[PDB]
């Protein structure tokens, strides 16, 4: 059935900045039913008076709750490494993020982590048939 | 004496190289018998002090290499291909009435100073330079046979059968309008630098300076066009000022039309000539008469750089995994399916815009990845192999202005 | 099973900052179903404009709820003594913290205390099979 | 003393062994008489210092062991099988005319492969003084190599994962091949293994040295190969062994998995093999190796291997038997067989009901259908690490008692028959990018 | 677009006064949402008694916060070189300043620099439709 | 990642003006999120009327908040000794200062000291690729 | 801990300049989280042109917030008496001061007083391991 909302594959690649060693792309599993959340548009608007809008540069963010891999140190998930995350949905859409960084790491219990990944841009694949 | 005792070792040598650098350039020219370099052997040259002994005194290759070092202070690692003079080499004979002058190398290369014949035709690129990859090839003579052989080998270097080894060549053609046009070849692997009959400076010197300037300008920036008084100025070359132009304006226009690089004076004391255009010689496609896909010299460098960068980027997929068709990737397995590969390719192409491409028109159409077991007809496909297509678009640069003043 | 989430051992060593008396290590037990929660990455990140990130020094923290031992004064659990806490999970992960300090004490009822321990760095044992 | 009285016992020494063996490898080659190792007897080596004591210095075996240790920092145990030089001591003799006469330290054709190069020309720092015309043209070549053929006695029931041979003797190679083939004998419990050997020479003769050996990995080496062939062979074998070990799926390819870091070869402009016959060697089951960075002159570069395949090109009769082409399939099959043998061991001594399939309450037993269900569950649990997704689980796994597979009164109670048809995982090989600089 | 407020292109040309090398025009990026702030009229009026004002010669001044370019020395942004600044807004107008000078530099951290540019005149594009 | 803003190494060398004893170079640690600020241009441009400026000699200043080392007297941080500071950022930039003097000492609590260093010139490294 | 910042002991000895009555030393107390501040270097620097520094004589000042002791008159804390203060930090550093005089007293509520102590010099203990 095409009418299905979910995530099919999650791939994450870690690149330690100190030693330039690349790990991955390993596959990951969701901890619960909360889907990854995106924000593609790289510009943030602000409301002004009578229809005007102040346009300013900002980031493309992404929130990724996943289950940590027992072969990967926990510090790689909390901003000590550069992430290369790529997520595929059940409807065919693919989210590709490269050269990302974790901004505000909350404390985790050692099984489930939530990344606030920031990047210059995020690529949309748009399964066939566009515009 | 001083601090110099054991630790720290000093040296006051006034002739020293700096680093290996990159962007290798190959220059080919005849050498005199006084030199010690082995004929038909490519070697690296590090400084200008040892050129005079390795390639002789007054030889064409020595002057070309000296001018290359003059133009380029840093950014290239030159390579030289010395050639011994012809066995049946007639020497160039001059006569001055006030002194009898003779060139130091036999052949026609001594007749362009303001007569010898038979130039050595080695045709040995396949063995002397087998797998070395040179960005710029420099030829230091007007012999059409050498230019044809070098063009043929450079074309063979881009052949699709064997792994490509990209490069470009610079040659000169000095003479009258009729002579220079006949030398023109549709191949874009060479850039014919046209020179007038009454050109004072020796042609090979100017050709070597232009090649060195092109290589040192581009190097890691394979988009800059050698053009104008700022980017294409040959500061090493000095020629006396004259009131008679070497080429008429219409003559320049016709030479510009047929893929010829035209030089011009800077003041119209000594003046340094500067290049007008960096166009290659790509008049026609295999049957398409107009084709601008390879007119500019930046096109070849951009194509080579894009190819090398894309090939390097794809190397991560070397035996990683491919879960094509099959199903979704399990948990812990390191792999990817064709959809994710296409997504990553699209991301790489999008991030590379602004330095190698120009925006794009429809990235969902220009980029197209396809598995091989379905690109070919039924039962023709074979497993464990892919396909990819890419209609990239080169950047644009400025041109003529067409100003129109009017008082009132 | 190899598929289990939970803690197995929690050892805490108390060092008095006045008389240099060392106590422990003493095993402890969870007061509830909440697991100890970790933050390993010693650097913190701040979101900037268009993908940039500002790196600044931070701490490796931990939240640790435990049932206090009746042989140890309550003041030792609220920042008047050093703590050398060490926790081992069921899947083999062991997190080691030494020379830690309790930052923000809270009103405890006399049985269960929640530590917020801040230390320079936290070590991970990362059960066999890595990278 | 310094508070070291009792509890603590310091043993400071710059030579220790750490790992707990696992994924064994065997190296067999000639040995100098200086060493004290017992000839024709497999021995276990523990470090690098003892190598010179056991097998001497300068021999092929000690150099191979050094390369294996360099390539494999940890994760495997190294076993060595010392061999004495042949009775006919025809030691190869070289000549370094400047005049220095060079003689190989072990007799035979093994000493006939050695290239000496000089970093002349510009090379910036390598400016040579005037003169010094180095020449290298050899004087005579050695011959006569040992042919032990005593595997059945020296190594009787010790299963080895990787066999390393440090000689080009075709008789020795075929003897090792025959023994390893005999290790897969259906009449005896198996010792699955795989041997790596090299075949140096021109393209015309190397194809003659090859055959349908699915249990050998022929490594093609050109005539103008600088590095000593046995060093490259040992490095390749050690790299394969340590890369796979407990992960018998990885293909040894690319600048990330197929890099022989320890081996270094001088830069060159003639790329050894030429592209057309590189493809020719690729077609007929030969392991092709190349330089990491061809470019031009400069410093040394590490070698670089391709096509981690075996020399298996033919079925029993037909041509296209790809079931054993890749070397990864070999280790996958061996691992699956061993794991399945371990898994079924739980049924040994168990009670089996076939006629009345109603197990009484409290009885510890089972019936064939429950065994089939458990086997199917085990097979499904190994998808992604040993098998593909799967073809069709109903028909490719069959459990049958011998009663219904044999005719009237031919069966026997307690004997089953299990048939499995798995498929190995899939991996990518080529890209074929097509660019178009359209305006 | 329709009624957006913001900057899209910023071009600065640096001209050394002691060696006469010219670098630029180089594109730049804003560090935050603080737009450039302008003053075109080259006269300042001092209020005097009874509706009267005083006209004295003044300077057309420009304020520009930009992100430092890693290939350009920081001293170029602090008054050691002439600046030729040209910026385009989203609405379409273009402000051109030629032969500028930085008057009151302040210490910067090496990534974000605020320029106080003085000149004799500042040019305006005034998108089509004027007076 | 190369999209990172922050310091990596800070080295200070103290040269006492009485006994000419040299201490350093010693690594130092930042007290908080504030990054050091720089002013490289040795001139100042007092704005004049109608586009003119008045160039005059000035100093290349610096502000450096660091955590003092317990092996160095606090008086060395407040103008009784010379300073040779060298700051390296995460992007490769290196700022080198020598023959500097702390110009304006401020009340310090004994842990964190903020320096106002005045020197004739400051040298930039400008990671490869310049002008 | 050896990684703690703070004050441990404050000792003040009062000696009135009229009756020469010596009271102390008395252990004092901190009113809030603000720690005492220092300027140990006895010479002040001022900015000149091109890296020059004009050296001038100054004092070793001290700011000291303490809690008034009900057994001591408040006028002693506000400049009618000399103070010989000695406060030791948690890391072992000792700031010994003798013959100090408050310069600019301000309104106090009767419990907390903020010293502004001036002196010719201040001693420093520099816990073991120096220079």
């Amino acid at each position: 059935c095409n009418k299905q909302n979910g995530v099919k594959n999650i791939l994450i690649t870690f690149t330690d900045c100190d030693t330039q060693e690349v790990i991955g792309p390993i596959s990951h599993e969701q901890p619960d039913d909360t889907l990854p959340t995106y924000k593609n548009c790289a510009w943030t608007n602000t409301a002004l008076t009578n229809g005007y809008v102040q346009r300013s540069a900002s980031n493309a963010t992404m929130t990724l709750p996943v289950v940590r891999d027992l072969r990967v140190p926990l510090a790689f998930y909390q901003g000590c490494a550069q992430v290369d995350v790529q997520v595929e949905k059940f409807d065919g859409t693919v989210m590709t993020l490269t050269e990302g960084a974790v901004v505000e790491p909350e404390e985790s219990d050692g099984r489930s982590v939530t990344m606030n990944i920031v990047a210059s841009e995020i690529d949309e694949l748009l399964p066939p048939g566009s515009l | 004496d001083a601090l110099s005792d054991g630790f720290v070792r000093l040296c006051i040598d006034p002739s020293l190289n700096f680093f290996g650098e990159g962007c290798k350039i190959l220059v080919e020219g005849q050498m005199t018998d006084d030199g010690s370099a082995t004929p038909d052997a490519v070697t690296c040259v590090t400084s200008e002090l040892d050129i005079i002994e390795r390639f002789g005194q007054g030889s064409v290759l020595t002057e070309s290499l000296r001018k290359v070092f003059c133009t380029c202070k840093s950014g290239v690692s030159v390579y030289a291909l010395p050639r011994e003079d012809a066995a049946a080499g007639v020497k160039a004979v001059y006569t001055l009435t006030i002194i009898t002058l003779t060139a130091r190398n036999a052949g026609t290369i001594g007749n362009h100073l303001s007569a010898g014949s038979v130039n050595p035709t080695p045709n040995d690129y396949a063995t002397v330079v087998n797998e070395c990859c040179f960005a710029v090839y420099v030829l230091s003579s007007d012999d059409t046979d050498w230019q044809e052989n070098l063009r043929d080998w450079i074309r063979s270097a881009w052949d699709c059968s064997k792994p490509q080894c990209f490069g470009h060549g610079y040659v000169f053609n000095k003479g009258t309008l009729g002579q220079v046009l006949a030398d023109g070849d549709n191949s874009a692997e060479l850039s014919r630098l046209a020179l007038p009959t009454t050109y004072p400076v020796l042609p090979y010197l100017t050709n070597a300076a232009y090649g060195a300037l092109s290589a040192c300008s581009t190097c890691n920036n394979p988009e800059l066009n050698i053009q104008g008084q700022t980017f294409g100025l040959l500061s090493c070359i000095n020629m006396p000022e004259s009131c008679t132009p070497g080429w008429t304006f219409g003559e320049v226009t016709q030479l510009q039309a047929n893929g010829f690089v035209v030089s011009g004076p800077s003041t119209t004391n000594y003046t340094s000539p500067y290049i007008y255009n960096d166009v290659t010689n790509y008049l026609r496609d295999e049957k398409n008469r107009p084709n601008a896909t390879f007119r500019d010299a930046s096109s070849r460098r951009l194509a080579a750089a894009t190819g090398v960068a894309l090939a390097e980027f794809l190397q991560q997929f070397n035996g990683l995994a491919v879960f094509t068709k099959n199903t979704n990737i399990r948990t812990g397995i390191i792999g990817t399916n064709p959809r994710l590969m296409l997504g990553k390719i699209r991301k790489w192409a999008q991030d590379n815009v602004g330095t190698l491409f120009s925006e794009f028109d429809n990235i969902n159409e220009d980029i197209q990845l396809l598995t091989d077991f379905e690109v070919q007809p039924k039962c023709v496909g074979q497993p464990g192999i892919f396909h990819l297509n890419m209609r990239y678009r080169p950047p644009v640069r400025g041109a003529r202005i067409n100003v129109n003043m009017a008082p009132a």
